[PDB]
RNA sequence: GACUAAUUACGUGCCAGCAGUCGCGGCAAUACGUAAGAGACUAGUGUUAAUCAUCAUAAAUAGGUUUAAAGGGUACUCAGA
RNA sequence: AUAGAUGAGUUUGGUGAUGGCUCUGAUUGAACACU
């Protein structure tokens, strides 16, 4: 009885007047932590070639 | 009503703007009573630093230092000019200050908290004259690094004036500081 | 200590208007200015006789109330 | 520290607070300055924030 | 309503977008932001349902005292509604034309409850504003003008009808100015919308950042009546007044304005371009003939039914309450999806772009309507059908309670007048005075002693002309 | 100092302070028996001035030390058993011990009426 | 009665005279400054960011405040012909009344 | 303070012995606490006795006692309540100052403010002694005939003091059952059961059974209690 | 790493110390998660990453970062707007508790009675205005957020 | 005497002595010794010894090192943080 | 277990610090002196 309330707790829905009252935050800033590889590498490397060249 | 045969209150009764009778009312205590010298061409002068202060007993307290070569004219003038230096302390529910207060003043620290109803004023000498004159029935002091007499009296009393305002930080905040004592008993309990 | 708590407001309200405002609760002009206004303004709601201080410098001998023997004499 | 503490932004603060009580517990608070009732509306600027 | 209730009423239904409106609270002040300028924040069903819960909690608190709403862009603070959907939907049997219904009654419930709020509104109109855009400020105390601005209600060439509260507000306006912006559908740039009542302030676009800052220093008293709070606000947006335009003069004054007097004072449209063509005929006295010509021109490129019913509720709209007007609009817009007018110029025009033509109205022009037709009463009968809208709540009233912050107007003027023995000169500087410096004051009100003032008893005093 | 220079035992016990009576401290003990070596007078220092009654006892442990004879007049000479209590007279270095008055062969002073019980003298009993 | 001191003081040089807005923010007393780019803005109440150093923008500044003060004072003495007064009797002098009301008694019963 | 009159104890004492009615409503009726309608009753019981034991009362000293204390009789007369019945212990988690930070529109009940203080701590609607008042004060908010509102008072209350009654009677009965009272010549030995395994996890357990090992006789420390405690 | 927390625990406070309306962090997953915390709590004004340049301030809500790729991961930042009321800042302090040489964790337990103003381990009670920022499975939430949800773990820094 | 609740008189005169700390006593000593009074605990009262606390006075919680006790003469570097 | 955190005297011509000493509290399987 007592694991299921404490994980009821830890897995609930946040407050409504809480989520009203809350300065939007870009998700853009808020969750792309992920850094993918650049897709064009390829590209600048081989162009960074020749400039050094 | 012949109270005042001296010529010491007539000026103060000008500043605060109240009767003698109203003067003579409030709490008056010499904290610090020093004796300090300076040597001069004509020898020692020594001379009588004396701290009072001057309380209401209901959330004003007042601060006022002065030195003379008499010990009684020190005092006079200490207490004319605390009782014109008083401030309106801010207390929760009249008993206690708000939260917890951290001064220091060249080196001694006061720390104030505070304490629930019923506690009392377990407090050092200094600071309980000072409590028991603004009007505080309940806080913990503690001096952490230094006891000087005549700076543990100005901390602690800049201590009383810069507590943390509830609705300043709610304001900044954007959020409410509800205290709970009161949603708890319907009202403030005093 | 004891706290004295009415039902009547315990039916009507919950204690949320306690907190609006900033949490301390609703402010209400000074005591200056009420004097000047011809008509006074809404009480604030609150338990009944919910200011007054409650004298605890006056109960450090109240375990020798408990005695037997004090007890009788105060009867 | 050659400079002296300024409180000109809470003058109203500070003079609204002494005039919310009298001294002499008990009394009506005496009437307040004249001013505290012509700036009342009027909160100082923001400043020193770069 | 309660959060509950208010949250479980405009639940995010699939589609919504999660970064619509954004949404920001500094102290005191709560803020909201349209983030759509790809379609120059256009109004729709996600972003409705995002402001609704916000404006009905931010009500229940007392730190949030001053609401602002703006634009994301720099070019449009809400242009229009979706439009473009509603014509999709209304093509896809009674199921689909009672979705567009639903929309409507969101957009009514806001913009009532904006209406009814019980806290200081603010609107900075910096950009176009527009259709559904022209709901979230009319309704306000507070209606701040720019450079940009650009107003119109260009609801009458896509066959709709203006309905944002517009019944409310329009007839309730000085002289007959009201009916003419809906049914012409004029265009109001910048300054000219502060002079012509729309707009309360007139400030610079680039001022605008420095005024919130100043709006959450405010902060009033819990026992402060509504109107000082907004007396607070008012003088505080008039020190952020850099001045009107030195050149630019009234668009609507003068000549212009006593056209739009004689020619939209009447209840039938025949009447009301009968008048015009007049004034469009050469050697008229008025001197507008330019503008004759041209307003008939826009007249006689819209909708026949739209005027018909529009100019209806103009003198219908007069007598409603807040309240009721929105309940009568909803029934009122339910009908225009059934409509072929409406299906017709909104794919004709927004959804085409303009290709394949002109619209093509069901009735061809007004000239096919004889005369003894009224089409109107048909759409002012509410249907069982669609129920009646449900507001949030029940405040009403039958004239703006604050809408007095703008422009003196003639009811100013003429309400001086009859309260005092002013002259000519010593009038204009009663309301300046009155106003202390307000920006534009001095011109209105010359504007209307040229138009309704004459000089009876010389110098001496002034009467109006009615008499 | 880092928790690293804590786990090495850099927080040693600090340096022990003198007792005033050390033949006491060193063994927990309240008194000592000691036989009187010298009966002499050890003079004060810069402040004070005087002749305190000082005494050289040999206590049991084997320490000879100085003790002090609180009161006016003794009953002691060499080879007296007397009873050692702790103390000090400050104003005589080398003396950090006293003397029992009730002690073994130490007397009481007879003409005390006052604290009679700092000094052994029985209550004069003038009705009993 | 004691000396006077002034409810709003307007400086025109706030660099120049430091112990004038030190007093007024000792003795709770707002302010009004002209803030030029080296003076510090945490001297006066309410700032006004200009040149000082300037006798033409000084005189255009003081002219209107000055008309403030005017338009303000002509309000006040035309709400005071309507018996409407726009301010209460000062402490000081309020705590007069009372006195006077006290000797006044005396005579009554006296 | 005032003390009830001699006609006024004999009010309280007809009230609920010949009609019956629950303790709380007669607390309620007279704002007596229900501690000190109880105690007049067992005080008034003990009358009782004396004078069917034909023993003298103390009429002389009661007469000239209850004359120099405020008394307030009872029934028509009454001017003001007695005393607080609704007095709440001020328990020592909620004296804490607490400012906790909250959404600027959230509704902080007194629920709210309990979970606060403590995880398990109730609020002031639970700790009264006649918590019965508060639901009949709320019938008066819905517009309830004061005549209904007074009877479901009585059945609240009545149907309270059975459940009281009963706990009591089961816990009684319950106790009795683990006692085995075996008549012998001379004495009756009572054999009482108990789990001899609720010794805690490490033997200390406040309520164990048994003389505990490894502790010295504290008979010499300072303020030992060597009197009884209690009088059953 | 803890190190950056302390970091930007110490900057925050010179940067509210010489009253800043902007202050640049750099851009970890760790730093933005007790920034939201910060901002969700109240006490600083907004949060964006961008390049070593503050954004447009008219337009900072506004303002759209570009996609953050192997290729300028180096040089963006989280900007973060101080919050200042009253002629006082609103983060005046930001003690941190967990230092590199130690992680000090804590328990449901502890932080019950720490988010009552009485000590508990390594912690001080908390007083009124003072706030315990924790980081747990959960994410960085408050010591009281952390109650209601039955949690513990490291706490992060003290802010007053 | 002050710390520390509670006073005068006489005798003695850096003598006799008191003293936990600062100190007192050199001819009108509130501090020594008597007398009376006062303050206080009480079948116990004081003193000596020891322990904890006072002492953040070896500081893990929780210190500090320019001028006061205390930065190594230096930095490449194994272990180790 | 949520009431539990307190100071005083003494360095200097004097002030503020640093830093010890001593007293204030509790106790002993205690001894001694007067009872
Ligand atoms: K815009
Ligand atoms: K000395
Ligand atoms: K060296
Ligand atoms: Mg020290
Ligand atoms: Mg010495
Ligand atoms: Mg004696
Ligand atoms: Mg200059
Ligand atoms: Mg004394
Ligand atoms: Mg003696
Ligand atoms: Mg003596
Ligand atoms: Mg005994
Ligand atoms: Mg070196
Ligand atoms: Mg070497
Ligand atoms: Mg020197």
């Amino acid at each position: 009885a007592r694991y299921l309330a404490n994980k009821r707790a830890a897995q609930a829905p946040e407050r409504l007047d809480e989520v009203f009252t809350r300065a939007t935050i870009r998700e853009s800033t808020a969750k792309n932590t992920f850094v993918p590889l650049d897709p064009e590498a390829f590209v600048k490397a081989e162009e960074a070639r020749i400039k050094h060249a | 009503d012949g109270l005042d045969d001296k010529g010491q209150y007539q000026e103060l009764k000008k500043r605060t703007g109240m009767s003698v009778r109203q003067i003579l009312q409030l709490k008056t205590k010499k904290l610090v009573h020093r004796r300090v010298v300076n040597q001069t061409r004509l020898g020692k002068i020594a001379s009588d630093s004396v701290m009072v202060i001057a309380g209401n007993g209901d959330g004003w307290l007042g601060l006022g230092m002065a030195k003379s070569v008499e010990a009684s004219i020190a005092v006079e003038k200490a207490t004319l000019l605390a009782i014109q230096n008083m401030q309106p302390i801010p207390r929760y529910e009249n008993r206690t200050i708000y939260g917890e207060v951290t001064t220091k003043v060249s080196g001694t620290i006061v720390r104030l908290n505070s304490r629930p109803p019923g506690f009392g004023l377990r407090v050092s000498h200094r600071i309980f004259e000072m409590c028991r004159a603004a009007g505080i029935r309940d806080l913990s002091a503690k001096f952490l690094r230094s006891r000087n007499p005549m700076n543990t009296v100005k901390a602690t009393y800049q201590a009383l004036l810069s507590q943390p305002n509830p609705e300043d930080l709610a304001i900044g905040r954007g959020k409410k500081l509800v205290d709970v004592r009161k949603v708890y008993y319907g009202g403030s309990v005093y | 200590a004891v706290v004295n708590m009415d039902p009547a407001y315990m039916a009507k309200y919950n204690g949320s208007e306690q907190a609006a405002g900033r949490g301390s609760g609703l402010s209400e002009p000074p005591a200056y200015e009420k004097t000047a206004d011809e008509k006074p303004a809404k009480q604030v709601i609150a338990n009944p006789g919910r200011k007054v201080p409650t004298p605890y410098e006056q109960m450090t001998f109240a375990p020798l109330e408990r005695r037997l023997d004090i007890a009788i004499f105060r009867a | 520290g050659k400079g002296r503490i300024f409180q000109a932004a809470k003058v109203y603060q500070r003079a609204s607070e002494a005039a919310a009580t009298n001294i002499v517990s008990g009394l009506p608070p005496r009437n307040p300055p004249l001013w505290l009732k012509a700036i009342e509306s009027i909160p100082p600027a923001e400043i020193n924030t770069r | 309503i309660s959060t509950q209730a208010a949250a479980e009423l405009f639940k995010p239904v699939e589609g919504d977008e999660p970064e619509d409106v954004l949404f920001n609270s500094l102290y005191n002040l709560r803020s909201v932001e349209l983030n759509r300028p790809a379609k120059y924040n256009a109004l729709n069903g996600s972003m409705i349902r995002k402001i609704a819960p916000r404006l009905l909690e931010w009500e229940r608190s007392d730190m949030a005292n001053v609401i602002v709403i703006k634009g994301s862009g720099e070019k449009a603070f809400c242009a229009g509604g979706d439009v473009a959907a509603l014509a999709k939907q209304n093509a896809e049997g009674p199921e689909g034309v009672k979705k567009s219904v639903d929309y409507f009654g969101l957009e009514y419930k806001l913009n009532h409850l904006i209406s009814t709020y019980t806290r200081p509104y603010v609107a900075f109109l910096d950009g176009i504003t527009m259709g559904g855009g022209v709901g979230l400020s009319i309704h306000a105390p507070f209606r701040i003008a720019t450079e940009r601005t650009v107003f119109a209600m260009p609801e009458t060439k896509i066959g709709f009808f203006p309905d944002v509260g517009a019944s409310f507000f329009l007839p309730r306006m000085p002289g007959q100015v009201g009916p003419y912006l809906g049914l012409t559908s004029a265009l109001l740039k910048g300054v000219q919308v502060y002079y012509a009542g729309i707009a309360t302030h007139y400030l610079h676009s680039s001022s605008l950042p420095a005024l919130e800052s100043r709006l959450a220093e405010l902060t009033p008293r819990d026992y402060w009546t509504i109107e000082q709070r907004l007396s607070v606000i008012n003088d505080t947006i008039e020190e952020f007044s850099t001045g009107v335009p030195y050149d630019e003069n009234i668009e609507i004054g003068g000549k212009i304005r006593l056209a739009i007097d004689r020619c939209f004072k009447y209840d039938k449209i025949d009447e009301i371009i009968a008048a015009l063509k007049e004034e469009a005929a050469e050697g008229a006295k008025g001197g507008v003939q330019s503008w004759a010509k041209n307003t008939l021109e826009e007249l006689t490129q819209r909708s026949p039914t739209s005027l018909h019913v529009t100019l209806r509720q103009m003198r219908l709209g007069k007598s409603w309450g807040i309240a009721h007007t929105f309940k009568r609009e909803h029934q009122m817009a339910a009908k225009f999806m059934k409509s072929h007018d409406f299906n017709e110029g909104v794919t004709a025009l927004l959804i085409d772009k303009g290709a394949n033509g002109p619209a093509k109205w069901k009735p061809a022009s007004l000239d096919e309507i004889p005369p003894g037709a009224n089409i109107s009463e048909d759409y002012f009968r509410n249907d069982p059908e669609v129920p009646v809208l449900e507001l949030l709540n029940d405040r009403s009233y039958m004239q703006y309670p604050y809408n007095k912050f703008g422009l003196p107007n003639d009811y100013d003027v003429k309400e001086a007048i009859e309260k005092g023995n002013f002259t000519r000169e010593k009038l204009i500087d009663h309301f300046v005075e009155t106003r202390r410096g307000k920006q534009g004051v001095r011109e209105a009100v010359s504007d209307v002693l040229d138009r309704m003032a004459v000089r009876s008893k010389g110098t001496e005093h002034v009467q109006w002309k009615k008499e | 100092a880092t928790l690293n220079q804590v786990m090495r035992g850099c927080r040693k016990p600090q340096r022990a302070r003198h007792a005033v009576s050390p033949a006491l401290s060193s063994i927990k003990s309240p008194a000592l028996k000691g036989v009187c070596v010298k009966v002499g007078i050890t003079r004060p220092k810069k402040p004070n001035s005087g002749e305190r009654k000082t005494a050289r006892v040999r206590l049991s442990t084997g320490k000879v030390i100085t003790a002090y004879i609180p009161g006016e007049g003794h009953n002691i000479s060499q080879h007296s058993v007397v009873l050692v209590r702790g103390g000090r007279a400050q104003d005589c270095p080398g003396v950090r011990y006293h003397l029992v008055r009730g002690a073994l062969d130490l007397a009481g002073v007879a003409t005390r009426m006052s604290s009679r019980s700092k000094y052994g003298t029985k209550k004069p009993k003038k009705a009993s | 009665r004691r000396p006077l001191a002034p409810d709003l003081v307007v400086c025109l040089n706030p660099k120049e005279n430091m112990t004038l807005l030190y007093e007024c923010s000792l003795a709770k007393i707002p302010t009004i400054g002209i803030i030029d780019t080296n003076t510090n803005p945490s001297w006066v109440t309410y700032q006004i960011p200009a040149n000082d150093d300037s006798l033409r923008a000084t005189a255009l500044i003081s002219g209107v405040l000055g008309r403030a003060g005017e338009r303000g004072q002509k309000r006040r003495l035309e709400a005071a012909q309507r018996g409407v007064v726009t301010w209460k009797t000062p402490a000081d002098v309020q705590g007069y009344f009372e006195l006077a009301s006290a000797r006044a008694a005396d005579a009554r019963r006296r | 303070q005032p003390v009830l009159s001699e006609g006024s104890r004999e009010i309280i004492y007809q009230d609920v012995m010949e009609k019956g009615l629950p303790i709380k409503a007669v607390s309620a009726k007279y704002n007596v606490d229900v501690r000190r309608v109880a105690a007049v009753i067992r005080l008034k019981e003990i009358e009782k006795r004396w004078i069917k034991e034909y023993k003298p009362l103390a009429r002389p000293y009661a007469r000239a006692v209850m004359k120099m204390l405020p008394q307030t009789v009872l029934g028509g007369p009454d001017q003001k309540p007695h005393e607080s019945i609704n007095d709440v212990h001020v328990h020592s988690y909620t004296t804490q100052q607490l400012f906790v930070p909250v959404s600027e529109s959230r509704e902080f009940t007194r629920e709210d403010a309990a979970k606060a203080f403590g995880d398990h701590i109730l609020p002031v609607d639970k700790k009264l002694r006649v918590p019965e008042l508060i639901e009949f004060q709320k019938d008066l908010l819905k517009e309830v005939p004061l005549q209904e509102a007074n009877r479901k008072f009585l059945n609240a209350t009545a149907a309270s003091e059975a459940k009281i009654a009963e706990r009591e009677a089961k816990r009684r009965q319950a106790v009795e059952d683990a006692i085995t009272r075996v008549k012998t010549d001379r004495f009756e030995f009572r054999f009482q059961e108990f789990n001899a395994e609720n010794v805690g996890h490490d033997g200390r357990d406040r309520n164990a059974v048994g003389w505990r090992y490894g502790v010295p006789f504290p008979d010499r420390k300072r303020s030992q209690i060597k009197i009884p405690t209690k009088v059953e | 790493g803890i190190q950056q927390i302390t970091n930007m625990c110490s900057h925050l406070q010179n940067a509210s110390r010489a009253r800043l309306g902007l202050t640049s962090l750099p851009n970890t997953k760790y730093n933005l998660a007790l920034a939201l915390a910060l901002h969700r709590a109240g006490f600083i004004s907004s949060i964006t990453r961008g390049g070593p340049h503050p954004p447009t301030p008219e337009a900072l809500m506004t303002y759209e970062p570009e996609p953050v790729t192997s290729a300028n991961v180096a040089t963006r930042r989280l900007w973060v707007g101080l919050k200042y009321w009253n002629e006082e800042p609103v983060l005046k302090e930001l003690k941190p508790i967990s230092k590199p040489s130690r992680l000090v964790t804590a328990s449901l337990e502890q932080l019950n009675r720490v988010a009552r103003g009485f000590p508990a381990g390594y912690m001080k009670g908390l007083q009124l205005g003072e706030c315990l920022f924790v980081n747990t499975d959960r994410g960085v939430l408050e010591v009281r957020e952390a109650v209601e949800r039955k949690v513990g773990g490291l706490v992060l820094c003290k802010v007053k």
